[PDB]
């Protein structure tokens, strides 16, 4: 069992006293529902199980799986939170939207062929950024795996021309990959002295059906901490809050303040919570205000974060010409990102906040997207812009927020 | 459990122009009764307990229309909830505001504000409830269709719907429209997913009363790209590997259900309401409580209001409705038409499939066929009208002026055809082409060096070419851009002027592509091959050699190794200009 406490003044990222969430590691490869099996073989199958509900946003949300990589009755020093996202475009848009996201990219490549999925994964890893190549095609012939390793070495030579210098070609290979990740991936610098900002990615309800009147837990939200340290008992600050349009006009966003009653991770977490993992906070919020994936996209600040609820953001429209590494054998005008037309929906992924917005106006370098829900990240942060190509949200461009229409009710 | 319903009272398609520019399309009268009252009477005949009316454009007019109706009374069993906001402009926006407000509870109805129906769907509601109870909330939407013929005048070619459903459990597998399609294509996975039964249906008229779970509001909050109902169904049917959510279907063969979308659906639904196809919703039945719409029903579907004062020689033969206070002269001939309340009709007039609203005034000797006359209109004498002629909001048509077939007149000039008055008269090759197109786009749109390098890396990852081959292709594209900048100059000055700013602006991409000494040697070999292929500008071939050493593309040692390496290329490099450039580089180096 752990031995953490509420006595801390200036913790570190590689602190062994917490042993819950030390660093985060992104995973984007050519898995096609094969990276979850690798995360279960590396960390555990039923290890990450805290609060389950109906899968609402499967392709839009990314799942974090903790792994306590120990060494030598073993001793644990640092833990790695593997971030698996359905579709590499969502993970690429989450990584290329600011700082402190996907610090250790894991390139789960296949030793079967050299198809375009690995090329798109390498393009997403180049657009995101320390890479970690790993072959998952186990149980093959000797000369066949040698030829596949030669083809992967040519692909890794092109990778090393861009950013490519990991080397790794069932449990023994997973243990060797975990030892190489513990020995190669350094500790990234995280700001712990700043205010705690918990961007919600998946909200849950801790109250069961037909519970007691006294034993009622409401508002067990879950997300990711950007920076700072969150302790139990601190009054959280929901930046989006309750958005109500009852005034027959512009919707008012009332910020709902709730004291953080507990910080419940996948394991028995302590009062202090650090960044780099799926942080679950059960506050003193109502069950109706925080339903199943209802309070998502809300910046749960701690000390009154400066980011106000913006309804219309005028950013710099900078779209790519073709898709990042996505080109089939036909390519009959498939990898061709069109211009920002009027009244077109786009998934702006500001950090972890993926909000849809319509293109109201566009003048040749400036697009004023009117978001459906209120977003509060920053005034000049790097905001992405995605577009559904064929039943899949793929990134189309990036930009910087030049202006915004803010609103703050009380 | 109660039965909730949402009613989109603002059709967001730009179809009833310029009819909807004065009063909205849900307030137009079919037979002296707006379609809002028809849809609300259908909802109370269904058995709903509370509705949610959503209206954006001219919502104050819809509000003042329906507050004085029967459904806003406190004795009404079905209460209404008027929700007014000018922010939403789509049905998906309506459903996501429903999800944000959390109004509905379980199995709520979805209807437009212009749907005419008399179907009792308690059987379909119980079927949807049992399908949700057995399969544990797998069935999400129960679409409703009516058995119809494809040659019927109700369903037009713009709103014809062909589906492909199951035969024994009636779940929808494919759903599309025939908007300009002579040959229809159906997917192949519908047979592999269901090997028990499948049937393609074209005999289904869509009534848009698709009852549904509250999970469609959740799916509309997740997918912001789903604008309306049909693209939502078309996206849910193709995304079956994740969030399956099978849509089921109910068919009606003994009850009527339709909506309006243009003048054709309006004419067909009006002719069906006059011919009692939507019984019990009947004009003489007076389902709404109003004294100005009380009527009596004679033979041949003749509907007569109070105080008509019919004249001698007037002939009403089939499907004629007369409003309260409609003044009709002598020797008229009215058939298959509806007349509003308080009208004035002249003498020796014919009315063939027309739609006259309240307050119109038709003079003597007028010939009106298959037209639509809106409120407070005026028509002078000696005029002959053609089918599909629309005049909205007090358009006066002058004497001795016939209209064509396609003719819509209103007070707005650019929306209608005209405006009237008292007078009517006024492998490696594809990668090289993609790199050249990316360079042309970066030169036209003035893209940065980082985005250009990212696009070049994406093209190199997509084409899966080697690094030296990609560097040679980039050098060939950079040599071909200055060669394509001039059509047929065949001179070195224009080629040098086109290659100097291109190498000055794209110097970072050339430094990122050609980095090693072998890459510099490959770039020198590509420049030598381009000078051999463009020897007419060969006097600029040394001018590029002084440029690549100036923009740090090719080093001085690499240039000396390329000049020392020998043929045709050695004879081309032994010119006076190349020797002078090499001497200048040796003097400037040290």
């Amino acid at each position: 069992l752990t031995t953490l406490d509420v006595t801390k003044l200036t913790p570190l990222s590689h602190e062994v006293i917490s042993r819950q969430a030390t660093i985060n590691i992104g995973t984007i490869g050519h898995v096609a529902h094969g990276k979850s099996t690798v995360v279960k073989a590396i960390s555990g199958v039923h290890t990450v199980r805290f609060k389950n509900e109906l899968e609402r946003n499967i392709t839009i949300k990314l799942g974090y799986a903790n792994a306590k990589i120990y060494k030598l009755n073993f001793k644990l020093v640092r833990h790695v939170s593997f971030v698996d996202c359905p579709g590499h475009d969502i993970l690429m848009a989450t990584m290329l939207n600011g700082a402190a996201v996907m610090d250790a990219a894991l390139l789960l490549i296949a030793g079967n062929e050299s198809c375009p999925q690995p090329q798109t994964s390498e393009h997403l890893a180049a657009i995101e950024i320390h890479i970690l190549i790993l072959q998952n095609k186990i149980d093959l012939v000797k000369e066949s795996q040698a030829k596949e390793q030669y083809e992967q070495i040519l692909a890794f030579v092109q990778g090393t021309v861009a950013e490519g210098a990991p080397i790794i070609p069932l449990k023994y290979n997973i243990e060797v990959v975990c030892e190489y990740i513990v020995k190669k991936i350094p500790v990234p610098p995280r700001d712990f002295t700043s205010e705690p900002r918990l961007i919600v990615i998946r909200s849950f309800d801790v109250n069961k059906p037909g519970c007691e009147v006294d034993d009622l837990k409401g508002g067990v939200a879950g997300g990711s901490i950007l920076k700072g340290v969150l302790k139990v008992g601190q009054e959280i600050e929901v930046r989006p809050g309750i958005v109500s349009k009852a005034s027959e006009g512009k919707l008012m966003c009332k910020p709902k303040f709730s004291k953080i009653v507990s910080l419940f991770a996948e394991h028995n977490d302590l009062q202090y919570a650090a960044p780099g993992g799926l942080i679950g906070v059960g506050t003193k919020i109502d069950p109706t205000l925080c339903r199943a994936d209802r309070m998502v996209g809300q910046v749960l600040g701690a000390v009154g974060a400066l980011p106000e609820i913006f309804t219309e953001l005028e950013i710099s429209y900078f779209l790519l010409r073709r898709l990042l590494g996505v080109r089939t054998e036909g390519d009959k005008k498939a990898a061709k990102v069109q211009k920002l037309s009027k009244n077109e929906v786009l998934m702006v992924n500001i950090g972890s906040l993926s909000t849809g917005g319509r293109v109201s106006a566009v003048k040749a370098d400036l697009g004023k997207i009117v978001l459906t829900n209120p977003v509060c990240t920053e005034v000049g942060e790097k905001i992405a812009l995605s577009r559904r190509v064929e039943k899949h949200w793929r990134l189309i461009g990036w930009g910087q927020i030049r202006r915004g229409v803010t609103i703050k009710p009380t | 459990p109660p039965l909730q319903a949402v009613l989109v009272a603002d059709s967001f398609d730009r179809r009833f122009f310029p009819i909807s520019k004065d009063q909205p399309r849900v307030l137009l009268p079919l037979a002296n009764v707006a379609l809002i009252d028809y849809t609300l009477e259908f909802l109370t005949a269904t058995g709903v307990q509370e509705t949610f009316v959503f209206c954006c454009w001219k919502a104050a007019q819809i509000k003042e229309h329906l507050l004085k109706s029967k459904w806003c009374r406190p004795t009404s069993l079905n209460v209404v909830r008027i929700i007014t906001s000018e922010l939403y402009r789509s049905l998906g926006d309506v459903l996501r505001d429903v999800d944000a407000k959390a109004l509905v509870r379980s199995d709520f109805l979805l209807v437009y504000g212009d749907v005419i129906s008399n179907i009792n769907i308690t059987r379909a509601l119980e079927e949807h409830r049992l399908r949700r109870k057995l399969e544990k909330n797998v069935s999400v939407m129960t679409m409703i269709f009516k058995e119809s013929s494809p040659s019927h005048p109700t369903r037009c070619h713009e709103d014809n719907v062909v589906v492909a459903v199951d035969s024994t459990t009636n779940r929808v597998l494919h759903f599309q429209k025939t908007q300009g399609l002579r040959r229809f294509a159906f997917p192949l996975s519908l047979f592999q997913g269901s090997s028990d039964g499948v049937e393609v249906r074209y005999d289904l008229l869509d009534c848009h009363i698709s009852i549904c779970s509250p999970q469609v509001a959740q799916l509309f909050t997740d997918n912001f790209d789903y604008q309306t109902r049909d693209d939502f169904v078309r996206g849910l049917l193709v995304n079956e590997e994740i969030l399956g959510n099978q849509i089921h279907m109910h068919v009606t063969a003994k009850e009527y259900g339709a909506r309006v979308s243009n003048l054709h659906m309006y004419s067909a639904v009006c002719a069906d309401v006059i011919r009692r196809w939507v019984y019990p919703l009947t004009p003489e039945a007076n389902f709404t409580d109003s004294t100005t719409q009380s009527c009596t029903h004679s033979r041949h579907n003749i509907y007569r209001g109070p105080e008509v004062s019919l004249g001698h020689g007037s002939i009403l033969e089939e499907n004629v409705l007369l409003g309260s206070g409609t003044v009709i002269g002598s020797n008229c001939f009215i058939t298959n038409s509806v007349i509003g309340p308080g009208c004035h009709i002249g003498d020796n007039v014919v009315l063939d499939q027309t739609y006259l609203w309240q307050g119109v005034r038709v003079a003597a000797g007028a010939q009106i066929h298959q037209s639509l006359l809106c409120d407070n209109a005026e028509v002078k004498e000696r005029v002959t009208l053609k089918p599909r002629s629309v005049l909205t909001s007090q358009v006066v048509v002058g004497p001795n002026i016939t209209l064509p077939e396609g003719s819509v007149i209103s007070l707005h000039p650019p929306d209608a055809e005209e405006d009237e008055d008292d007078g009517e008269f006024s492998d490696i090759k594809v990668f090289q082409n993609e790199v050249l197109g990316t360079l042309q786009k970066g030169k036209e749109e003035n893209i940065s060096c980082d985005n250009l390098v990212l696009e070049i890396n994406s093209l190199k990852y997509a084409y899966n070419i080697s690094l030296k081959e990609v560097m040679q292709v980039l050098s060939h594209v950079v040599l071909e851009f200055p060669l394509q900048q001039m059509d047929s100059p065949l001179d070195s000055s224009r080629y040098c002027a086109l290659l100097l700013p291109l190498l000055k602006a794209w110097s970072p991409v050339f430094r990122n592509y050609i980095k090693r000494a072998a890459d510099h040697l490959e770039a020198l070999a590509a420049i030598e091959d381009f000078f051999l292929e463009h020897e007419a500008l060969g006097i600029s071939m040394a001018k590029v050699l002084m440029a690549f050493y100036q923009l740090e593309i090719l080093a001085g040692e690499t240039i000396l190794s390329w000049f020392s390496q020998r043929d045709k290329g050695q004879q081309l490099r032994k010119n006076q200009q190349l020797q002078r450039f090499i001497q200048w580089l040796k003097e400037a180096e040290e």
